[PDB]
RNA sequence: AUACUUACCUGGCAGGGGAGAUACCAUGAUCACGAAGGUGGUUUUCCCAGGGCGAGGCUUAUCCAUUGCACUCCGGAUGUGCUGACCCCUGCGAUUUCCCCAAAUGUGGGAAACUCGACUGCAUAAUUUGUGGUAGUGGGGGACUGCGUUCGCGCUUUCCCCUG
């Protein structure tokens, strides 16, 4: 069984460009690189960026830490 | 915590308002740990419906979004324990 | 960088000039005061963006944990 | 918890330095305080007492809203109990 | 708890977070105010867009029905147990 | 929390998804649930007495 | 465990309605349920929020995500009630 | 423990619940063991063990052809690392037809092994005293009298009697121990002289045990005496018998005829000691 | 605590019902007690009749509705 | 339930499945917020403080009155043993006599034991000048306690080394040294100091 | 069924009102009659929590009595649901040993032993219920757009009202 704790550490490990869906929030993603998580699954992202999806336009953020409750679902590059 | 000050206001009356709209007017016949709210002649008022009478309502405290409390409620002393 | 952590990211932070946004769509700028094993949020000369864009000078704010959405630097 | 043992008013110390220092002293001075709340109205008032919640107790409010052109709205209320899950953020009277 | 027992068995009117109505037999609870309720029938209020006429209200029989406290708001007594003097 | 089995009689002390189902797949388990609505159809007769 | 777990538990094996958060409705065979009402089930008529309705095989549920379930009737003859 | 990740030692029950849950997998399962198999059969562990051969993967067992026992091919294949055929290991004292059905399903061509100081009964000195449960203090004190050797054992049967009738000789100005290491030091060390015990580690060979209580089972009694040591100066184990012990007689007879360095007409003849018991 | 009963899933390919009326579809390669999910060789069954291939990924145990084996079990 | 003969199980047998009804409330995410959440800063009305109430309001309800008292009385105590203190000096006292150097002290005696009893016991030690049992100025019960002035300092050191815990009468005894002329500082328990620890908590 | 033995599965910890005040009793307090207090009683005031007793009253039907002249309610009986003053009790439902009161195998008083009713507190405000993405941004009646139209409506822009 690959868990998925794991799975996360080795997205931090491998710098994956990681995409996040949100949770109640379908219009806007978050993207960036996993440098930091907790057991609440609260990220610490390097270069994250606001995605939406009418504008088809990026919000460059910077280090960011995005909180648990939000995450619906984690994706590569 | 501040329930306990919630659980000494038996008999007193209140008036709840819900995070649905509903107002609730009546009195306290107990409140529990997790703010579940019981209450005796009683005028529920659902948003936009007329009120009704009931001799009796039990709310499930998460539902709570304040009680307004009688304007003479002893605070300080309550607030003590 | 190390493994660079949400408590030890914030820890980081405090002191610092940080911008906070809600679930909700506003977005709160000031000084990061102090967190909590909950992160909840105190900050200073805190000002509120809405939608985007500067809405007004505040204060001195708690933010309710639940509320936060993420956070970052200046 | 970090803390096991079941002696912690570390909550105490928490209360005097963390971010719910906002409260505390707010008590603690009297001040006015405006918190903007859940059902989207906005309450300001004292507060009597707190709880790690944001359960507070308050004294003379004033809840603030806005209906439909958009018109102003408000009431007083004079002593409540806050449910804290509908605080989203409770900010000090600056001067 | 004797709040909550006292009502056991009775016929409860539980107003859920949709703004359904559940009336049924109060059987049994727990400390989630999950509920068990026998016969219970759902009542539910449509509102007309045809006509500024009179609402509609639509029962449908669920009969024996666990539900979860998350969403329960309120209950009230809608009726005495059903009786088994003559 | 403790688990009290209403068809034995008899108590869990220390109650595990693993220990409930090693108990309700029991030899004495399942007899007494046999028995508890055959014990039930007998409520039946009672009803023809009348 | 509370009384109305026990009987969710007495209903594995049974045909159950369910409805979701969502408004789904989902009935079948339960083969499984756990103390959280997370629930595995078998031979299900889904309908859709519209009307719609499909045919699945095996399907899970978390407990989370759940309004309410029928039960089958019998079950209020269980010894607690 | 389990979440953490080379071998894997269990009991039948423990095992099969673990597997059925998914606790635990045989992936990389090459080595299976199943040891004193023919008491896992007496416990009724047959269809448990059946069951547990159903989760290992059925694609590392070995071809049942001669093949199997050819040494140069199994050797080339033990040495194939990573990939080689699965081993299976039972060990059992005897061979009804329960364990060889584990066999035939278990193993493929087994070699066996056969080994054969086993068996105390014939070896050790054995005596026996009748008597009522009233009588066992005064004789075991009479005999205590009579002078011994130290350390010697005494054997009781519930862990109460072993704490009261150490206190009484203690009473009786002797040095006993009740039954962890410290206590072995001091008898060997010759501190204390009597150790008080029940049926419950490592000792040395003692010249006397007493069975102040008899053992509810032969095979007990047959660990017991087996105390006095595996070999040099025989010893003695002298059993107090009473009628609460009829159901041991017919075994505990045999034992006895069948010591060669033991001489009982009171046993070898009583009335309950002619047929098994039950 | 205690952990979901998805040993029967493990391995299979999955059809999932997601949070914001979002549905995806995969192989079920782990899990944790809160019901987080990794899914493999993942596809995202965008509202749009469009489907995109995202393989390894974890989904949030929160966020899940009910899921459907596709390959029964 | 579950594996039951199916004669009985049968008896668990679902009602009818439940008519459609559409949903009462549209989907969480595919609603329309008429009016969303707002933020606060439109609000900063508040007061300007020159009308806003001072701080201080709250504090002890019974609990004020009471822990004034206790204040009180701890206070006003130690006012009356400092006056007390004023007046006590045993180089002033009629009492008190000879060599403070050559003088025991004895308590813990049993009341009902003599001044004869007390010199015999302690004139093993050597020959006694004086001794001065104390009784109350009121009831003229005896106190407990003695000062025994000897001869020689060599001698009441030795009942010193030697008598502590001695049992007269039934009653342990306790020796010491006179203090009250000889130690810096020196106070009674009665004055707040003393020795012993028989009533520390 | 009961007791024990072995194996397997499991395993948090802590408790029993609180806070004041007590002039009196015990603790016979080690310095010339005395601590204060603390501790244990006693009494008592708050915070009060669960029981006991049920006077009185509310409601509705069977039977019985009543044909009566009032303007101060108000015949009897029986039963389902309720409300409930005064005055009591202090915590609880089961077991084992010792000491004493004694109307002495009865009936009491004092200790503990650790035992269950999932009693309560807690790293329990962090994904599966007990501290929010279920927010609570209307429905209707008239004036007042266009677009498509099957002319019923769908979408969209307003005004004035009713109303939750
Ligand atoms: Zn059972």
């Amino acid at each position: 069984m690959v868990q998925p704790i794991n799975l996360i550490f080795r997205y931090l490990q491998n710098r994956s460009r990681i995409q996040v869906w949100l949770y109640e929030q379908v219009n806007m993603r978050i993207e960036g690189c996993i440098i930091g998580f907790d057991e609440y699954m609260n990220l610490v992202l390097d270069d994250a960026e606001e995605i939406h999806s009418k504008t088809k336009s990026r919000k460059q953020l910077g280090r960011i830490m995005l909180k648990g409750d939000n995450i619906t679902l984690l994706q590569s590059v | 915590k501040l329930v306990r000050f919630l659980m000494k206001l038996s008999h007193e009356t209140v008036t709840i308002e819900l995070k649905n709209g509903t107002q609730v007017h009546g009195t306290i016949t107990g409140v529990d740990v997790s703010m579940n709210t019981h209450l005796k002649a009683v005028k529920m008022t659902l948003k936009n419906r007329e009120p009704v009478q009931l001799e009796t309502l039990s709310i499930r405290g998460n539902n709570i979004r304040y009680f307004i409390l009688p304007d003479s409620l002893p605070l300080d002393t309550l607030l003590v324990d | 960088s190390l493994p660079l952590n949400p408590k030890p990211f914030l820890n980081g932070l405090t002191g610092k000039p940080v911008m906070v946004k809600l679930k909700w769509g506003m977005e709160y700028k000031g000084y990061l005061v102090s967190v909590d094993g909950y992160m909840n949020m105190q900050l200073a000369n805190t000002e509120e963006y809405i939608d985007g864009a500067l809405s007004g000078h505040l204060g001195e704010v708690l933010i309710r944990c639940n509320n936060v959405l993420y956070i970052r630097g200046v | 918890e970090m803390t096991p043992e079941e002696l912690q008013k570390r909550e105490e110390e928490e209360f005097n330095t963390g971010p719910l220092s906002v409260l505390t002293q707010s008590v603690k001075n009297n001040t006015q305080v405006l918190i903007n709340c859940r059902n989207n109205k906005k309450l300001l008032g004292r507060v009597k007492a707190f709880d790690r919640h944001c359960n507070m107790v308050l004294e003379n409010v004033k809840e603030m809203w806005t209906e439909v052109k958009p018109v102003n709205k408000d009431r007083y209320i004079s002593k409540m109990f806050l449910r804290g899950d509908s605080v989203i953020v409770v900010l000090r009277n600056p001067l | 708890s004797s709040k909550m027992l006292q009502h056991i068995d009775y016929r409860m009117r539980c107003i859920l977070q949709d703004g359904r109505i559940f009336i049924g037999t109060f059987k049994a609870f727990d400390k989630h105010m999950n509920l068990i309720l026998c016969d219970c029938d759902e009542f539910r209020k449509i509102k007309p867009k045809n006509s500024k006429q009179a609402e509609r209200e639509e029962k449908r029989v669920l009969g024996l029905v666990l539900l979860r406290g998350e969403n329960l708001v309120s209950m009230t007594v809608e009726g005495p147990p059903p009786k088994d003097t003559g | 929390p403790k688990f009290y089995c209403d068809y034995c009689d008899t108590y869990l002390t220390h109650d595990s998804p693993s220990v409930r189902k090693t108990h309700c797949s029991g030899r004495k388990h399942k007899e007494n649930v046999k028995d508890y609505y055959q014990k039930w159809m007998e409520e039946q007769a009672q009803s023809l007495i009348d | 465990i509370g009384v109305p777990i026990k009987v969710l538990h007495e209903a594995e094996g049974h045909i159950v309605t369910c409805e979701t958060n969502t408004g789904e409705v989902y009935r079948g065979k339960l083969i499984e349920a756990e103390d959280n009402m997370n629930c595995q089930m078998s031979n299900i008529t889904v309908t859709y929020r519209d009307g719609r309705v499909a045919q699945l095989e095996q399907v899970y549920i978390r407990g989370s995500k759940i309004r309410f379930l029928i039960l089958p009737d019998m079950l209020k003859n269980a010894p607690m009630l | 423990r389990l979440r953490m990740g080379e071998i894997v030692i269990a009991t039948p029950g423990r095992l099969i619940d673990v597997l059925e849950n998914r606790y635990l997998v045989l992936s990389r399962c090459t080595y299976v063991v199943l040891d004193e198999a023919d008491r896992m059969i007496d416990m009724g562990f047959e269809p448990d063990v059946q069951k547990i051969l159903e989760h290992m993967p059925v694609s590392n067992q070995k071809p049942d052809t001669d093949e199997a026992e050819d040494p140069e091919k199994m050797l080339a294949n033990f040495e194939s690392g990573k990939h080689k055929y699965r081993q299976t290991v039972m060990f059992t004292a005897t061979m009804p037809p329960a364990v060889e059905r584990l066999a035939r399903s278990y193993l493929r061509r087994p070699a066996v092994v056969y080994i054969g100081a086993g068996k105390p009964h014939e070896r050790v000195e054995q005596k026996v005293f009748l008597m009522s449960e009233s009588e066992k203090r005064k004789k075991l004190l009479a005999i205590l009298e009579q002078g011994f050797d130290p350390p010697i054992i005494i054997f009781v049967n519930q862990k109460k009697g072993c704490d009261v009738l150490a206190k009484s000789l203690e009473k009786m100005g002797y040095n006993a121990c009740t039954l962890r290491e410290f206590a072995l030091s001091n008898l060997k060390a010759g501190a204390k002289d009597i150790l008080v015990a029940t049926d419950v580690i490592d000792i040395q060979d003692v010249s006397m045990v007493v069975n102040y209580d008899m053992a509810k089972n032969i095979e007990d009694y047959i660990h017991r005496i087996g105390r006095t040591g595996r070999a040099g100066k025989s010893g003695v184990a002298i059993t107090f018998l009473t009628k609460e012990d009829s159901a041991v007689f017919y075994e505990l007879k045999q034992a006895i005829l069948e010591s060669p360095v033991s001489s009982p007409p009171e046993l070898a003849n009583h009335p309950d000691a002619q047929h098994k018991p039950g | 605590a205690h952990p979901p009963e998805l040993k029967k899933f493990m391995d299979k390919k999955l059809s999932l019902k997601l949070n914001g009326g979002r549905h995806v579809q995969g192989i079920l390669r782990g899990f944790d007690p809160f019901m987080n999910l990794v899914i493999d060789e993942c596809v995202e069954m965008a509202t749009s009749g469009q489907q995109n291939n995202i393989g390894m990924v974890v989904i949030r145990g929160n966020s899940i509705i009910m899921l459907e084996a596709l390959e029964r079990v | 339930t579950q594996f039951l003969p199916p004669n009985l199980l049968a008896l668990f047998a679902p009602r009818d499945p439940i008519p459609y009804l559409p949903p009462l409330e549209k989907l969480p995410h595919e609603k329309h917020h008429n009016q969303p959440y707002c933020g606060i800063a439109p609000y900063i009305r508040e007061f300007e403080d020159p009308r806003d109430a001072p701080p201080p309001t709250r504090a002890e309800t019974r609990e004020e009155r009471m822990e004034r008292k206790r204040r009180e009385k701890i206070e006003r105590r130690q006012q009356e043993v400092e006056t007390e203190l004023k007046m006590w000096d045993p180089h002033n006292d009629p009492n008190a006599q000879g060599d403070a150097f050559k003088t025991l002290f004895v308590a813990r005696v049993n009341y009902d034991t003599t001044e004869s009893k007390l010199r015999r016991e302690f004139e093993v030690y050597g020959p006694i000048k004086r001794i001065h049992m104390v009784y109350s100025k009121r009831s003229g019960k005896p106190r407990g306690y003695a000062f025994i002035e000897y001869e020689h300092e060599r001698d009441m050191h030795s009942a010193y080394k030697h008598a502590d815990g001695k049992k007269i009468d039934g009653r342990r005894v306790l020796v010491d040294v006179e203090r009250g002329r000889t130690v810096k500082g020196w106070r009674p328990r009665r004055l707040g100091g003393g020795l012993g620890g028989t009533r520390r908590g």
